[PDB]
RNA sequence: UAAAGCUAAAUAUAUGUAGGAGACCGAUAGCAAACAAGUACCGUGAGGGAAAGAUGAAAUAGUACUCAGGAAUGAGCAAUUAAAUAGUACCUGAAAUCGUUAAGAUGGAACGGAUUAAGAGAGAAAACAAGUAAAGAGGGGAA
RNA sequence: ACGGACCAAGGAGUCUAGCAAAUGUGCAAGUGUAUAUGAUUCUUUAAACAUUUUAUACGCAUAAUUAAUGU
């Protein structure tokens, strides 16, 4: 809203805020992207390095669907399940969870956490990790793959 | 709490009902007001 | 249980129907509202946000006598004619249990002073 | 010169107007708010005011 | 004239005054001014503080964290002036006893089920008005991402900063001065 | 009446907004003064001070 | 220089008018602060037009009183002046510009009931 | 499953014509053009291109008569209108610039800041008198 | 040293895209109902209201790193 523009406060001021000696002209340093690497180089360097120059290989017709791929933690795989769900298989010992992760979006099992002691669980996934893997072994559960 | 229900000729008490649970809402003039200004400006036509 | 007096204060400090200011003469700013002994604008002495209240306006030709003392929500506006002197007294003991002395006489005063006014036919 | 696609109008969220709207129905039950903005409703029995 | 440093005048550096327009929160802080004020106990005076700052100054708390720090302080009362949030990593929850200004929905139904209860601040200015037994917390303050731009410039030795950049990749600003093999290395 | 069922309080199918809650206040009771003339609070005040 | 009634004392009595304004009649007299390098205003030489400042300022228990040693309060109806009959003694009463003259007489009329004083009860008469 | 062919809908519309509307402009603005406007006028030619709205309710009220004067025009005891200092160049009618009368100043500029004095013009809302008593003229309230 | 004989009207940091910082608001491991469709929406309304009768449209975030097979 115009009402609140700092350019009112300049009204009746002489050079509106940009200066007797060095005026307010146009482009007096280039257009654009212009002059980095000649006289802009110190702001390019400072704040963006590795500007200049290409590194690696052509990927010519990339096709992004044959590697999409989102991942889960093992922190969060108690949490998909409803908190009275999870209050049941706590109580019994004779019976465990299979959870089917696909069905959820995705696709690769991964990790980082801690998953409860002496708790069983079954677990399904396109593709695991090793770590991932061992931490449900460890607890007493199996990994399964499907496609 | 309840309320009264008037008849049409505006003496008698012909019933009561209970007060619904949206007339408990935190009252908001600033919110009120900040949403209005936004929304009123839908209806405008160019120039 | 969202509402209390202090919050009533809080929405009616600036936007209201009643407050009054003069441009010129820059002192001075009014609450005309119908429960208001004085018309300073502040939360002890505006209807709107006290519970119990008692005044004395004209609002046609004649003199109203007005109380609200409404405790559980019951907002009750009782409307009685005033007539005389005797008259008033009598009903700001019938009806003004809540108010102290120094109120008492602040009302009879105003009264006083509202009984010289009259207009042609 | 002014143009035609001057941003004319907003997006507003969902859940700011629905929050509006149900801060607007609770203060139309209140007696003292209901006259300040300028009704004459000095002879009103009941501010919700239900009929039949 | 007299020789002063700013004209003899002192200087002070924080805000003054609240912002928000929320009339709620601004009885709240007419309620907190006059309790620091006539019963100055250094509890009330952080409080009263503590609500006039801006919002990237009043972080959320999660629900494990709250738990892992009232660990060794049963039956006592924790105090923030954020928001609590859920935890889907937390297994169990136990019997805690919470004050602070906002609960999410599903924090506040985790926090209930476990036997606890949720209080705002003018019920514990009514029940605790020194903050007996009362525990004050906080969140993490430098934990937005808009913290990882600040410090040095990245392009100092060693710098840790995060450039603005259009996307991510190999063709994104890797190669000179970032590598040994293109003329240096940061 | 149909004020409690479009705001959850009786479900309805095509009537009730789905998944919608009735927002919450960051106060239980904004009487501040009823607070403060409390005796558990009274009786933690200090003596009235002075001025210059 | 100052002048001084009763317990009222005000600074200064002469306008501030711009300066030039005696010389270009493009000039209004409404004051503006002179921005310019060589101005001889600005720069505070003695012997020409003087700045306003914040050190003429009024006492603050006597700034909005009149020579009436009252408070000035503008009406346009019968029912505006009805807050006046409680603080009759601190304030009078001015009529708007654009009331007709059987306005005018109702207002006059009821301001002396209320024994409140009228500053320009002589208008359209 | 190439080197032959056909096919509606969902899409676009600074043109032409008709209809509706706006937190748009208000006669130096808005289209160049609110009016005999792509007109008057300029250039050998391709082309260039303005200025210019308003008396009053009604003129089915637009100024009859007399005197002076060659006329134009002026004046009236004469005349329309609520109004002619609304008379057709007609609502209102600012500033620059000029006329008339009055009051002042005036030895190679004039205005000005501070401070007083001498003149001239306006002014009673603080810049005196509640109340009592006898009439006279009004206007309200209550039992 | 340059512009200024006088008066009236006009006369100059704005709009759109894209990014960031600051601050206010809502919800919160999530958040934003896209294009559409529906309705006992239809002067206003070109607004407002709704969401398909253990629930996989899309964006940003929830995980990094490497030229890369990948991990
Ligand atoms: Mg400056
Ligand atoms: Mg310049
Ligand atoms: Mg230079
Ligand atoms: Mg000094
Ligand atoms: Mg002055
Ligand atoms: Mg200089
Ligand atoms: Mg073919
Ligand atoms: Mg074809
Ligand atoms: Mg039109
Ligand atoms: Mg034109
Ligand atoms: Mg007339
Ligand atoms: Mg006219
Ligand atoms: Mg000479
Ligand atoms: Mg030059
Ligand atoms: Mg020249
Ligand atoms: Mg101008
Ligand atoms: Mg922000």
């Amino acid at each position: 809203a115009t009402r609140f523009k700092k350019n009112r406060k300049k009204r009746g001021h002489v050079s509106a805020g940009h200066g007797r000696v060095g005026k307010h002209r146009k482009h007096p340093g280039g257009r654009g992207k212009a002059g980095g690497l000649h006289h802009m180089r110190i702001n390019f360097d400072k704040y963006h390095p590795g500007y200049f120059g290409k590194v690696g290989m052509r990927h010519l017709n990339l096709l992004k669907n044959r590697t999409y791929c989102p991942t889960i933690n093992v922190d969060k795989l108690w949490g998909l399940l409803p908190e009275e769900k999870k209050k049941e298989f706590s109580e019994n010992k004779d019976i465990a969870p299979v959870i089917d992760v696909t069905r959820k979006g995705y696709f690769k099992v991964l990790g980082n956490g801690k998953l409860k002691h002496n708790q069983p669980i079954v677990v399904k996934a396109r593709y695991f990790s090793s770590v991932a893997e061992k931490k449900i072994k460890a607890v007493g559960g199996q990994c399964i793959l499907v496609a | 709490p309840v309320a009264n229900v008037y008849s049409t000729n505006g003496k008698n008490v012909v019933g009561e009902v209970e007060i619904p649970v949206v007339f408990q809402t935190p009252i908001r003039n600033d919110l009120i007001q900040s949403v209005y200004t936004n929304m009123s400006k839908n209806r405008r036509h160019p120039y | 249980s969202n509402v209390s007096n202090a919050l009533v204060w809080e929405l009616t400090r600036k936007s209201n129907c009643f407050i009054k200011k003069n441009k010129a003469g820059k002192k001075g700013v009014f609450l005309c509202d119908p429960l208001n002994v004085n018309y300073k604008n502040t939360p002890s002495s505006s209807g709107l946000v006290k519970s119990n209240s008692t005044n004395v306006t004209l609002k046609d030709g004649k003199v109203v006598f007005s109380v609200k003392t409404s405790k559980e929500s019951n907002v009750v506006n009782q409307h009685f004619k005033a007539k005389n002197m005797k008259n008033v007294e009598k009903l700001l003991q019938q009806h003004g249990s809540f108010e102290k002395a120094k109120n008492k006489e602040k009302l009879l005063k105003k009264y006083k002073r509202l009984s010289k006014l009259y207009e042609t036919s | 010169p002014t143009k035609i696609w001057r941003r004319w109008g907003r997006k507003v969220n969902l859940k700011e107007k629905r929050y509006a709207v149900c801060s607007s129905i609770a203060a139309s039950g209140v007696t003292s708010l209901v006259l300040a903005r300028g009704h004459r409703i000095s002879h009103l029995k009941e501010v919700p005011l239900v009929v039949s | 004239g007299i020789a002063l440093k700013n004209v003899g005048r002192i200087k002070k550096h924080g805000r003054k005054h609240l912002v928000s327009k929320n009339p709620y929160l601004r009885l709240l802080v007419k309620l907190y001014n006059f309790l620091a004020r006539r019963t100055n106990a250094n509890f009330n005076k952080i409080i009263a503080k503590r609500l006039i700052m801006p919002k990237r100054y009043r972080p959320p708390l999660s629900l494990s964290k709250l738990q892992y720090h009232m660990a060794n302080h049963p039956n006592d009362i924790a105090v923030v002036v954020g928001s609590i949030t859920d935890d889907k990593r937390l297994f169990s929850l136990k019997q805690l006893k919470v004050c602070a200004l906002r609960f999410t929905e599903t924090a506040r139904k985790r926090i209930e089920d476990a036997g606890g209860e949720c209080l705002t601040f003018d019920q514990l200015a009514l029940k605790y008005p020194t903050g007996k037994k009362c525990v004050l917390l906080r969140g993490p303050t430098k934990a937005r991402t808009a913290e990882k731009h600040f410090g040095k410039a990245p392009g100092k030795p060693k710098s840790k900063a995060r450039p603005y950049v259009r996307s991510k990749g190999r063709k994104f600003e890797k190669a000179r001065g970032r590598r040994k093999s293109r003329a240096y290395k940061k | 009446k149909k004020l409690d069922v479009i705001y959850g309080k009786i479900h309805e199918k095509k009537v009730t907004k789905k998944n919608y809650i009735l927002p919450k206040s960051i106060v239980h009771n904004p009487d501040i003064y009823r607070i403060i003339h409390s005796d558990k609070v009274q009786a933690s005040l200090l003596a009235k001070k002075k001025p210059c | 220089a100052v002048k001084k009634v009763g317990k009222i004392i005000k600074k200064r009595t002469k306008k501030f008018t711009r300066f030039q304004s005696n010389r270009f009649m493009r000039v209004k007299p409404a004051w503006r602060k002179p921005r310019g390098i060589d101005c001889r205003v600005r720069r505070r030489y003695k012997g020409t037009n003087l700045m306003p400042s914040i050190g003429y300022g009024s006492n603050k228990k006597t700034k909005f009183l009149l020579p009436n040693n009252k408070y000035k309060y503008v009406v346009k109806n019968v029912k505006e002046m009805e807050p006046l009959i409680m603080n009759h003694t601190k304030y009078c009463v001015q009529i708007a510009h654009n009331v007709s003259s059987k306005k005018r007489k109702q207002i006059i009329e009821r301001a002396k009931q209320m024994n409140v004083s009228v500053i320009n009860a002589k208008a359209r008469l």
